[PDB]
């Protein structure tokens, strides 16, 4: 068969609706940012070719063979490893207040944005605002120090009130204005996940990869905006001092596991509520570099708009953002729509087409935690199937009221450089050695030749044994030894929320060794005789 | 169009003696932290000058003979030191959304 | 010290139409809000509207939407009122004060000394 272009936009399109994420839009252009940029783009394509994809093939390949959720996969490979599972959903909890919140800052700016004067334009003494140049060279304003965008005035007062908040030690009210907003989107999630029928429809179409081919049209305005030619060098400029010993890999590290699916336990479920496609080695591959190039694209259009910023205050690139946090995309784009002629039309379409790209990567991001829990209680669900999947999402909203405050962001970036970086690394690295130093990759060899009857590659089957954990290691090695502080919004850091940072970065890594303690007095005969009993996996 | 009334009408002369002044804000509250209140001097026969802004922030060049207090509904002002010097009529003023109004307006005279 | 000076006293027709100058340099003048107040002798304050420079947006109070017109310029740095349907209580003084520089609102002390018309 030649297989001619008619299934080609069958096929091509629907890849990329699996494979834009907001790990795609919203983390990747703030993680170049944050770093310098230039600096992460070299570290970001070999840690994806050394790191990324093959642990992104490895949990597609398990999917496929037990059938089972992230739970109970480790029953039917090494039984003392189900810990691995419990620290998914412990992760997966602190998720929900971390990426939910940027969801619920999303919905604000529709609701605010149907009146025809835009509040992005000017800084009109309209809630708060004082200290602003609207018109950069409109009226001919020139550009002093200790001066904000009225861009960046609509962000840091309106809907999240940083001023409030004295810093981390002190937290104000619950604000209602956006608590009010969130709930909006739980219940859209819950009459969402109430059946769950999606393995390769055509929903796929409408909810992801159409809002990314409008999403590119933002790029042809920053053709035509100035600041351009001076705005994407910064982007690409691939000299910067010492990216071996600084720690910057820990940035791509997160980044890549945030984006790809690996760590998550998604892809264990995903694969496993599919049926045998046979072409595994040929769907992956061409996902997972994609998948880095719907990020490079949403990679290039931030920093366009950020060169205009850069070019009328007459400032570096990296002078325009020094202390901004993880809200560099609802800076960005609150500009780059305002220049637009049609503004008030495109503010409702840019920003209702940015939730339904978020939506899929939750209403597809829960079939990683509920669907593994299944295995667990099959007695139970038959009366319980219309309780627990409502508890979990009243668990994960009286959760994610430490964030919803007026000090919303002082928590946003505590989850993200402790919560994402070394907890979803650390259970990563579990997930690898206990697959094959324990396991053994010879009778993983012999699985994926059942599936396919295609032998994997020799440049493949080193890295599962010797390469992957490797450089999963040397990243935590090198996260113990430097220190983790940043700088956001003109406060320093506290200094007992570093000692709070390895709380939540090992409340994941304490889960596994509780599992094999609880295998330990339960199980008689010789201490050396109990452990292979322990690792012998289980009998149908 | 949100209005208000300020309860005292007129107050006596004594020096060194309390002199409070409230504002009716039965549908108003505060948005952002810092509360949308003023306070006005006039005069008569000399245009209005700035006494409090923002209901607890001393005025620009007004000695701290005058200082505001209060949350919510009911605000205070404190004229402990009462000078000869201020026998004039205070208003009070909203700055929330389109309802910029002015109270009855209470004066000082012995 | 910001210097914001007004025009002379006017003679008031009955359902004629004036022109009241507010000039003021010194200051960023499309930065902030433009204050018309109203006062009656002997009565007290009353709001007429707001205007913010470069064609920005006019709010009127209500009791002055089709009465009163408030114009902007950003070369010479002066508002003008426009007042309509004149009757015996539209003679009073009238004000022009300049609003706060933003997080509150205020009055910055600078006011005029009133083009009293009548
Ligand atoms: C003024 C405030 C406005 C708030 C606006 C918020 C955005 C509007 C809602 C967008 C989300 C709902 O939009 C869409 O809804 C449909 C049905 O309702 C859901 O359901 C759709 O997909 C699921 C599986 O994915 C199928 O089982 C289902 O048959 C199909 O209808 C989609 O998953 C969601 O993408
Ligand atoms: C606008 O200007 C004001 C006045 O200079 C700034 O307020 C000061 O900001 C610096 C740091 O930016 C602080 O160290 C000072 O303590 C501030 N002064 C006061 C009295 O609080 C303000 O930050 C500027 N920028 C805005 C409002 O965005
Ligand atoms: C598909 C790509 C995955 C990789 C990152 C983590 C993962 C995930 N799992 C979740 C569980 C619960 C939840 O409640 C709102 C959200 C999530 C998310 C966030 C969406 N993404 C990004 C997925």
């Amino acid at each position: 068969e030649r297989e001619t272009w008619g299934k080609k936009v069958d096929f091509l399109l629907s890849v990329i609706g699996y494979a834009v994420d907001l790990g795609n839009v919203w983390r990747f252009p703030y993680i170049c940012y944050q770093n310098g940029g230039g600096a992460f783009l070299l570290p970001y394509t070999i840690m994806a070719i050394f790191g990324g994809i093959p642990l992104f093939y490895m949990e597609l390949a398990l999917g496929q063979y037990h059938r089972n959720g992230c739970i109970s996969i480790w029953r039917k490979i090494c039984p003392i490893f189900k810990g691995i599972g419990y620290a998914i959903c412990i992760i997966a909890f602190y998720i929900a207040s971390y990426y939910n919140t940027i969801m619920a800052w999303a919905l604000y700016y529709l609701i605010s944005s149907f009146t025809d004067q835009l509040p992005w334009t000017s800084c009109k003494n309209s809630w708060n605002t004082g200290n602003c140049t609207n018109y950069f060279s409109e009226d001919n304003i020139t550009w002093t120090l200790h001066s904000t965008s009225p861009a960046e005035e609509f962000y840091t007062r309106h809907v999240l009130q940083i001023h409030r908040s004295k810093g981390l030690q002190d937290l104000g009210g619950i604000s209602w204005q956006l608590a009010l907003c969130i709930m909006l989107i739980f219940t859209v999630i819950y009459f969402s996940i109430w059946k769950g029928v999606k393995t390769s429809g055509k929903v796929v179409w409408v909810t992801a990869t159409f809002p990314y081919i409008i999403l590119s049209v933002l790029l042809v305005r920053g053709a035509t905006l100035p600041g351009a030619w001076r705005g994407v060098l910064f982007y690409l400029k691939p000299n910067w001092q010492k990216l071996l010993e600084t720690g910057v890999w820990i940035d791509a590290a997160a980044q890549i596991f945030f984006s790809l699916g690996p760590g998550f336990g998604v892809l264990l479920a995903f694969a496993s509520y599919n049926k045998f496609n046979n072409n595994c080695y040929q769907d992956a591959l061409v996902t997972s570099v994609v998948n880095c190039m719907t990020s490079f694209v949403s990679g290039f259009v931030i920093f366009t708009v950020l060169g205009y910023m850069a070019e009328m205050r007459n400032e570096d690139v990296s002078e325009v953002a020094k202390d901004a946090g993880p809200s560099l995309l609802f800076i960005t784009y609150a500009e780059a729509i305002a220049n637009m002629p049609a503004s008030t039309f495109f503010a409702i379409i840019f920003f209702l087409m940015l939730i339904t790209l978020g939506l899929d990567s939750t209403f597809a991001g829960l079939e990683g935690v509920i669907t593994a829990v299944l295995d667990e209680f099959p007695h139970v669900w038959a009366k319980r199937r219309e309780r627990f999947v409502l508890a979990v999402v009243i668990t994960c909203f009286f959760g994610s009221l430490v964030t919803l405050t007026f000090g919303g962001a002082y928590v946003v970036k505590l989850l993200e450089e402790y919560a994402t970086g070394p907890a979803v690394l650390t259970v990563a690295l579990i997930e690898a050695v206990a697959v094959s130093w324990f396991y053994g990759i010879t009778q993983f060899c012999r699985d994926v030749k059942e599936m396919l009857g295609f032998s994997p590659g020799w440049f493949w089957r080193i890295c599962w044994v010797a390469i992957s954990p490797l450089f999963l290691l040397f990243i935590i090695c090198s996260f113990l030894m430097s220190p983790p502080q940043l700088r956001l919004f003109q406060y320093n850091y506290p200094y007992w929320s570093i000692i709070l940072g390895y709380c939540i970065g090992t409340s994941s890594f304490i889960c596994i060794p509780t599992y094999i303690a609880y295998r330990l007095i339960i199980t008689p005969g010789t201490f050396k005789e109990r452990i292979i009993k322990s690792i012998t996996p289980e009998t149908p | 169009d949100i209005v208000l009334t300020q309860s005292p009408a007129s107050l006596a002369v004594s020096l060194g003696q309390r002199a409070t002044i409230s504002c009716r804000a039965s549908e108003s509250v505060d948005n952002y932290g810092i509360s949308f209140l003023n306070w006005f001097q006039q005069k008569p026969g000399q245009p209005p000058k700035l006494l409090i802004y923002a209901a607890s922030n001393q005025g620009s060049g007004v000695p701290a003979r005058f200082s505001g207090s209060g949350s919510g509904t009911y605000f205070s002002l404190n004229i402990h030191p009462m000078e000869e010097d201020d026998t004039a009529v205070y208003f009070c003023q909203q700055t929330k959304g389109v309802s910029w109004t002015f109270g009855g307006g209470t004066k000082v005279e012995i | 010290q910001v210097q914001l000076q007004q025009s002379g006293p006017e003679l008031v027709k009955l359902g004629a139409s004036v022109r009241i100058s507010c000039k003021a340099s010194g200051y960023r003048f499309s930065y902030s809000w433009m204050n018309w107040v109203k006062q009656r002798p002997g009565k007290g304050l009353e709001w007429i509207g707001r205007i913010y420079p470069g064609d920005g947006d006019t709010k009127y109070s209500g009791k002055f939407k089709g009465k009163a017109t408030l114009t902007a310029d950003k070369s010479s740095s002066t508002v003008y009122m426009q007042l309509s349907s004149l009757t015996s209580e539209d003679s009073a003084v009238y004000f022009c004060a300049r609003s706060a520089y933003g997080s509150e609102g205020f009055a910055m002390d600078y006011w005029g000394q009133g083009t009293s018309v009548t």
